[PDB]
């Protein structure tokens, strides 16, 4: 099956404005894929933050967002807070059938 | 409020089947597909397979299809996983989560996951 890949792991300071992303071994993540992105905070307390590429979903902090970079999907994050030190995790759909990339440790040190 | 219950951590030898549960509350049960999720360490998050509420169709990652079996209970507005043929690769965290049917991709609320164990 394809293999989606994200950086292990990043390390950012607060209030900076830092970019994960998820790569496809097929070629280009489009937006026929649907990228979509989760949240997983200590004590695995997963949040859903943006699908379908670009669409984040309410109540998610308007400091996330979603866009294709290149041939890869992205989340941004603008302005990097203490709590946003999580594990985000992306998926792109491939016939129907989902496919999560191996998720990535954001740091944040302070 | 949204709420996604799922049942008790388990502890089941070689062999065996469990049926774990997800109770949905808070919206429209028949709306949201329900995906399942396996969580086990140095493997990221694994897709399962999802359900439409609405009919019980399923769509399953092909590693899973010999080993999944996802139904739903509307009366009840319950999603249930089981798990067959057990074995320590099937020895993870599992999670249920919704997605609209009507054209949002994106995954908003999550059960809190639970425990499975194969050993012995």
């Amino acid at each position: 099956q394809a293999v989606v890949t994200q950086e292990s792991a990043l390390t950012t300071s607060p209030g900076e404005t830092v970019t994960l992303t998820c790569r496809s071994s097929t070629g280009a993540v489009t937006t026929s894929n649907y990228a979509n992105w989760v949240q997983e905070k200590p004590d695995h307390l997963f949040t859903g933050l943006i699908g379908g590429t670009n669409n984040r979903a309410p109540g998610v902090p308007a400091r996330f967002s979603g866009s294709l970079i290149g041939n890869k999907a992205a989340l941004t994050i603008t302005g990097a807070q203490t709590e946003d030190e999580a594990i985000y995790f992306c998926a792109l759909w491939y016939s129907n059938h989902l496919v999560f990339g191996g998720g990535t440790k954001l740091t944040v040190l302070g | 409020e949204v709420q996604l219950q799922q049942s008790g951590a388990e502890l089941v030898k070689p062999g065996a089947s469990v049926k774990l549960s997800c109770k949905a509350s808070g919206y429209t049960f028949t709306s949201y597909w329900m995906h399942w999720v396996k969580q086990r360490p140095g493997r990221g998050l694994e897709w399962i397979g999802r359900i439409d509420p609405n009919g019980g169709g399923t769509k399953y990652n092909e590693k899973f299809k010999s080993k999944a079996t996802l139904t739903v209970d509307k009366p009840s507005s319950t999603a249930y996983m089981q798990l067959s043929s057990l074995t320590s690769e099937d020895s993870a965290v599992y999670y249920c989560a919704r997605m609209w049917y009507y054209g949002t991709y994106y995954f908003d609320y999550w059960g809190q996951g639970t425990t499975l164990t194969v050993s012995s």
